[PDB]
């Protein structure tokens, strides 16, 4: 449920 | 004889006519029972639309016999340019009254001028206003009227059911069908007008507005009089063509009508609208072969596309032997999509020109003849309304232009379609011709004609019924059954609708047709009503009647499930096809229709089925059937519960599983099958058998029929792709027995031993069993193994021969003719590293042999059995056509053998062995046995783009890459609107249309048609056609294709003009080295264009021709040399151990190692020492790509702006990418180097790249706030909408940080704020949950705006 900044292999969403 | 009536008899009536008109008085049957015919004084003739009363000067009469009496009528309006003479026919026989127009005389005309030019003042229609030939009066008992019209909406009845009362009032009504009923009678009119008027649902032409009975209520003392007369005729109607040219044509037939006088047939007690439909049968036309229909069990289609050659004719005729073996002789149906010029959608509309790479007329006459033994027919799909302009029969006079005199454009596919003038193509002679040339090439042995999208405009604004009814008839005239695409198309002649039998298209408002008279009296004529697709409702949830499922395993559509197809089959369509060996006699309680939907006067029957739906049919031996649903309600379980008696006995019962895949039933049946698969007659006593299916399988117990009841016992076998197997034997007890079934698994019961169909694998193919369709006895009958290791037939749905180890695997070619050239192709995936091979021996002696390593290309093929979608292997499929090509030895005496040779366990799959006549003889090989040249013109492809294979640019597709075909001038540039030749040389080239901007491989060679040895070094050449500069490259690259692996040149601008290309390939040390045709990012000059001229132009195409590969002298090397070549290589990259990748240092090491075992081998030539020093110098120009790429990412995500400039301008990929796919426009966004964006758009950045989590950098760009970054990416072509892998588009980012210019920007350029991400959530949802209510609003505004 908690979104995080995108990077390289980094997606928005982490659950 | 002043007496102004006669009259007519036969036994079973006496009818009075008028002396004055062609018009019936009454009728009076034997039973004394009277049916009203034009009780008033009306004798109008219409005529052009002009009404004229006719006086007693004007007609004349003679009774020819008791049976017969002709009429003469002056029809003349000076006013109006009308002076003719008008012969009727009035005709009975038994209960029947015929109308017919025999003669129209012109006195203002001397006929149709030479090639159907326009006839001045020429009689167009015809019609007898109000003439009432049948009626029903207000004043009679149970007076009323049943019409139908056309509906192809599920939920809309296509009927209407009326009592006929004082207050009926209606004038020129029309219908497809109407009947009336009075009095203990009823009749329904009959004719064949060719008036297209008033429908319930449609969605084109084509036939489905046909209207022929015109309905109108007069008054008859204190009496409402409803009567039926004929819609109007067209007799020599005056058309104009798409360039204003006018012509008159013939009458299709003359004017005909009749009406058939019934009393209570079906014996129910009651006369109605069904008592008339009964009557009706023996009067309506029927169309054409319409009585083979209830034999045509297994419709399918077999699909050829993009001159691949996916299934040529004799493969077809083997797999219509399998489906014969699994059905037990089923009668079958086969489209053939793309028997014609190079497949589907190709050659369009040169009818009689048969695919040559399908094997011709030849081979599909053999198809045909043998197929007809099994029962089954075949036809062809054809197109009228559209063409190419590689079809002979492409001209200025058979183009279609608009109000403007420009081209009506089709789609562009493989080439640009042109719309037909449809009236041209008809009044010229043009259309009946290319019959007539594939009437020389077929005879008598084909069964019908598809004719695609007929009726949806494309040919002109009109389609009509005539125009149907002329197209339909130049097809019946050859012999052939009619059958079109659309659900409504065609009522008049059509007997198979594509969009009816095949229920997932269109939706609920385009299917077949729904109407209860219709289907009541045709139902037994056609596939064209409405079967099981309960998501569409109405008509479609449960039909009594069934009504056909079609499903494909050929190609058609990517679709090769054969156990699907066999399983759907006996879901649907045996019970659908037994019910159609019986006509309707009685239907009443049918729930979809009510008072409110036009339908008052319906039957309720309440002592029938307790008042449920319920359908009796019968046959000419007197058999019963009796259909009857569960229930009347849709929220009851009952409603789509269904029995079947067959002369008062089950036969069937439950629900049958959801015609649209969505929920199993419970339905099981043991059908008696009493029928030949030829003309449908009864087979002999002991012949007879059973077909039966348990849905959720189980035990079941029956009822035998009749003549089975004294038996004491019964043969059961379960079907299988073999035939018949697991024989039973099963007790019959007081004529019943009981069966244990698998879940949907089909059984055949006899009275006795059935022995199996005779079946001789791949007739004509100079093999038996090509397809290995044999089962494991194919590997002892039919090919010979021997060898340690293991040869099998493998695979449920398409079975292959599977090898493992050391395996041979042969057998004897029969009936090539001595001396003549063939070409020896098949399909071949080796998982294996060891080779899989292809040899033709002759006494021993090789006379061809071809070999694959490890296979390195997927297969992309749609329309092909063993595409990548179809699971060969670990859910690939690799399947590449591997060729040998050879002379039939004068010995006669030739054999293929299949064989790999490592013994590890890896696998190879082989099918398909096609031995045909071709005469390429384009390669020359070294004493070695390796490749010295290899030249193709592409003029004796035997199929495909061989040397080449299709990549993977579009997945699996109808790829839009085939072999183009000369037609000057329409083909060559300068034609209209064209930029690009299709064909460079002779007649045939390897055209690409419109697969720009792919970034990936479009087509390559492959090992097995082009094998480069390793050190090898190789002179490519060929001409080429580009629409601009760089959309197109040369790739050339080892193994399987890897973006970033290849190297790519660009192709420049070669539009109208070919250019050249050529260059030099090293073999890699694998053996696996090719070349091919890659798209790039690079986005095409359209120079202006506009519309269908972007495609039609050439600007985003390809072509090759003239293809030369040979072998080339390398400058000789010492042993010296090249060990010192490894000492400078290794001196240069050893070092960069840490800064390679683990794959990319394997490849480096296998390289060196490999280059070494050339250098140091005991007995090295020149020759090895030469390979192994080119190996190097290819290792060293590949190692310093790799270098300045990762150079080029390095300078890119650390801000070096000049350093990016050079290395560029070194060599470097501007669409290079690091671990997780970041290119350095993607690293530059990032880090925001705004500078460095735009020198990298400037160079040809791929502006929509995608990184591993599907990021492009206007995702990095919007996230981490680079303004100007965006508008730069967004000017170059951005995707504003592009969704990274969670569906996270740049306004969810823009939203989820807080910035409204980001916000506003991406808005002004198209930001969808509807966009949803995985998780359901808009822009929106995501501000108002980080606290950021200030954009929110501003979004919320945003969304506003438009709701
Ligand atoms: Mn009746
Ligand atoms: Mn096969
Ligand atoms: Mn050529
Ligand atoms: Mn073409």
């Amino acid at each position: 449920p908690k979104s995080i900044r995108i990077g390289p292999g980094q997606a928005f969403y982490a659950x | 004889s002043m007496v102004a009536c006669e009259t007519l008899k036969t036994k079973k009536m006496e009818v009075q006519i008028k002396k004055n008109f062609p018009s019936v008085l009454q009728y009076t049957m034997t039973d004394g029972k009277v049916m009203y015919g034009q009780s008033k004084d009306v004798r109008t003739v219409e005529i052009n639309g002009t009404n004229i009363e006719l006086g007693d000067d004007d007609v004349t009469f003679k009774k020819v016999s008791d049976t017969e009496a002709t009429y003469t009528l002056k029809v003349k309006d000076e006013a109006k340019k009308i002076d003719a003479v008008i012969t009727v026919q009035i005709t009975v026989k038994a209960n029947q009254l015929h109308l017919n127009v025999t003669k129209i005389k012109n006195n203002l005309s001397e006929g149709i001028p030479e090639g159907n030019g326009v006839e001045e003042n020429a009689i167009q229609t015809l019609s007898f206003p109000n003439q009432s030939l049948v009626s029903v009066r207000s004043s009679q008992e149970n007076a009323q009227f049943t019409g139908a019209r056309m509906s192809s909406n599920t939920q809309k009845p296509g009927d209407t059911n009326f009592a006929v009362t004082e207050d009926t009032n209606v004038t020129d009504s029309d219908y497809t069908y109407g009947f009336i009923s009075g009095a203990g009678l009823s009749a329904g009119l009959w004719s064949n007008s060719e008036h297209d008027g008033t429908y319930v649902a449609a969605p084109v032409r084509g036939g489905s507005q046909n209207t022929r009975v015109y309905a109108t209520t007069q008054q008859t003392g204190d009496a409402t009089s409803l009567g039926l007369a004929s819609a109007p005729w067209y007799y020599h109607r005056t058309v104009t063509d798409s360039k204003g040219k006018k012509y008159t044509v013939a009458e299709t037939a003359l004017p005909q009508m009749a009406v058939a006088i019934a009393g209570d047939e079906n014996e129910d007690g009651a006369v109605n609208w069904q008592d008339g439909a009964i009557a009706y049968r023996d009067i309506m036309n029927n169309p054409y072969k319409s009585e083979e229909v209830p034999e045509l069990v297994a419709w399918r289609i077999a699909m050829n596309f993009g001159s691949q050659a996916q299934n040529p004719f004799l493969t077809t005729l083997d797999n219509v032997k399998k489906v014969a073996l699994n059905t037990d002789g089923l009668g079958q149906s086969v489209l053939l999509k793309g028997y014609g010029n190079e497949g589907h959608d190709s050659g369009h509309p040169d009818y009689g020109d048969i695919g040559q790479r399908l094997g011709g007329a030849d081979d599909m006459n053999t198809m045909m003849e043998e197929g007809s033994k099994y029962g089954a027919r075949f036809g062809v799909h054809v197109n009228a309304s559209e063409m190419y302009p590689e079809a002979k029969a492409f001209s200025e006079d058979m183009v279609r232009r608009n109000s403007a005199g420009g081209l009506s454009y089709g789609w562009n596919w493989l080439d640009q379609g042109v719309g037909i003038d449809g009236i041209y193509d008809l009044a010229s002679g043009s259309r009946v011709s290319r019959f007539a040339d594939l009437s020389k090439e077929v005879g008598d042995n084909m069964d019908f004609i598809y004719l695609d999208v007929w009726g949806n405009l494309t040919s002109s604004g009109s389609e009509d019924s005539w125009e149907t009814r002329k197209m339909s008839k130049m097809i019946n005239d050859n012999g052939w059954r009619m059958t079109t695409e659309w659900g409504s198309g065609n009522e008049y002649d059509s007997t198979f609708q594509h969009w009816a039998a095949d229920l997932t298209y269109g939706g609920y408002t385009s299917k077949g047709e729904n109407s209860e008279v219709m289907r009541f009296l045709r139902n037994h004529q056609k596939d064209s009503w409405v079967g099981d697709y309960p998501q569409y409702g109405g008509a479609a949830n449960a039909p009594l009647l069934g009504g056909y499922n079609m499903k494909d395993f050929e190609g058609w559509q990517g679709r090769n499930d054969y156990a699907a197809y066999i399983k759907n089959l006996y879901t649907h369509d045996v019970s659908t096809k037994f019910i159609q060996h019986f006509k309707v006699t009685r239907w009443v309680n049918n729930p979809l229709l009510t008072a409110d939907n036009g339908n008052a006067a319906a039957v309720s029957d309440p002592n029938t089925n307790n008042g449920n739906e319920q359908i009796t049919l019968k046959d000419s031996n007197g058999n019963v059937v009796v259909v009857s649903r569960g229930s009347n309600d849709t929220s009851s379980a009952a409603y789509r519960q269904r029995t079947i008696t067959f002369n008062g006995v089950k036969v069937a019962s439950g629900v049958v599983s959801a015609g649209d895949g969505s929920a199993t039933g419970d339905e099981s049946y043991l059908l008696p099958w009493m029928w030949d698969s030829f003309t449908g007659k009864l087979v002999k006593d002991s012949e007879q058998k059973l077909y039966h299916w348990n849905t959720k399988g189980g035990t079941t117990t029956w009822t035998l029929p009749d003549s089975w009841k004294n038996l004491s016992s019964v043969k059961v076998y379960q079907l299988t792709d073999q035939g018949k197997t697991n024989e039973q034997t099963v007790a019959v007890s007081g004529g019943k027995v009981t069966l244990t079934a698998d879940a949907e698994t089909p059984y055949v019961v006899y009275k006795g031993e059935a022995k199996q169909i005779q079946v001789n694998w791949s007739e004509g193919m100079h093999v038996v069993d090509a397809g290995f369709n044999g089962g494991s006895n194919t590997l002892t009958d039919n090919w010979t193994v021997s060898g340690s290791g293991k040869a099998e037939v493998e695979g449920d749905n398409n079975a292959m021969l599977r090898l493992t180890g050391k395996v041979d695997v042969s057998q004897r070619l029969t009936d090539l003719k001595a001396g003549q050239k063939y070409a020896l192709y098949v399909g071949v995936d080796n998982r294996s590293t060891g080779d899989a091979s292809v040899t033709v021996t002759s006494g021993g002696k090789v006379l061809a042999t071809n070999s694959t390593g490890k296979s390195i290309a997927k297969n992309y093929i749609k329309a092909y059995g063993h595409n990548t979608n179809s699971n060969t292997e670990n859910g690939s499929s690799y399947f590449q056509n591997m060729y040998v090509f050879f002379t039939a030895p004068e010995n006669g005496d030739a054999t293929v053998t299949l064989s790999h040779k490592s013994t590890d366990g890896a696998h190879t799959y082989f099918d398909d062995v096609r031995i045909v006549e071709n005469q390429y003889s384009g390669i020359t090989y070294e004493k070695d046995g390796t490749l010295k040249s290899l030249t193709n013109g592409f003029e004796n492809n035997a199929q495909g783009i061989w040397p080449f294979v299709v990549s993977g640019s579009e997945g699996v597709e109808d790829n839009r890459i085939h072999l183009s075909e000369l037609h000057a001038p329409f083909t060559r540039a300068g034609w209209d609107v064209k930029k690009m030749d299709d064909v460079l040389d002779g007649t045939w080239s390897v055209k690409v249309n419109g697969l720009t901007q792919k970034g990936t491989l479009v087509y390559q060679t492959i090992p097995q048609n082009v094998k480069f040895e390793a050190g090898a070094k190789y002179k490519v050449s060929f001409d080429y056609q580009s629409g601009s500069d760089d959309i197109y490259a040369i790739a050339v690259g080892q193994g399987e294709y890897s973006a970033g692996s290849v190297k790519l040149t660009n192709l420049k601008k070669a539009l109208g003009e070919t250019g050249k290309a050529e260059f030099e390939l090293t073999g890699g040390v694998n053996g696996d080295s090719w070349f091919g045709i890659y798209s790039t990012a690079t986005a095409p000059d359209l120079q202006g264009s506009t519309g269908n001229a972007q495609d039609f132009g050439g600007y985003k195409d390809f072509v090759l021709d003239n293809l030369k590969i040979e072998r080339i002298e390398s400058q000789t090397r010492t042993k010296a040399e090249a060990q010192d070549k490894v000492k400078e290589i290794r001196g240069k990259y050893d070092s960069k151990r840490a800064e390679l990748s683990d794959a990319a240092w394997q490849q480096y090491q296998d390289t060196l190692v490999k280059a070494r075992v050339l250098i140091n081998k005991n007995g090295a030539t020149a020759e090895d020492f030469t390979k192994a020093y080119d190996i190097l110098v290819a290792l060293d120009e590949y190692m310093k790509l790799k270098d300045l790429d990762r150079k080029l990412l390095e300078a890119a995500r650390a801000g070096q702006d000049d350093e990016v400039r050079i290395l560029m301008a070194n060599g470097a990929d501007v669409n290079a990418d690091d671990n997780t796919g970041e290119t350095p426009l993607h690293l530059a966004a990032y880090e925001g180097h705004l500078e460095i964006v735009e020198v990298l758009l400037k160079t040809g950045a791929d502006v929509n790249a995608e990184d591993m989590m599907g990021f492009t950098p206007l995702h990095l760009a919007a996230a981490w706030g680079h303004l100007e970054i965006v508008e730069v990416l967004l000017k170059h072509g951005a995707d504003v909408n592009a969704q990274d892998n969670q569906g996270v588009t740049p306004l969810h980012l823009a939203a989820y940080e807080g910035h409204l210019e980001f916000v506003e920007v991406l808005l002004k350029h198209g930001a969808d704020v509807n966009a949803q991400d995985c998780f359901g959530k808009t822009p929106f949802d995501l501000a108002i949950d980080n606290g950021n209510e200030d954009i929110a609003e501003v979004l919320q505004k945003a969304a506003k705006l438009g709701s």
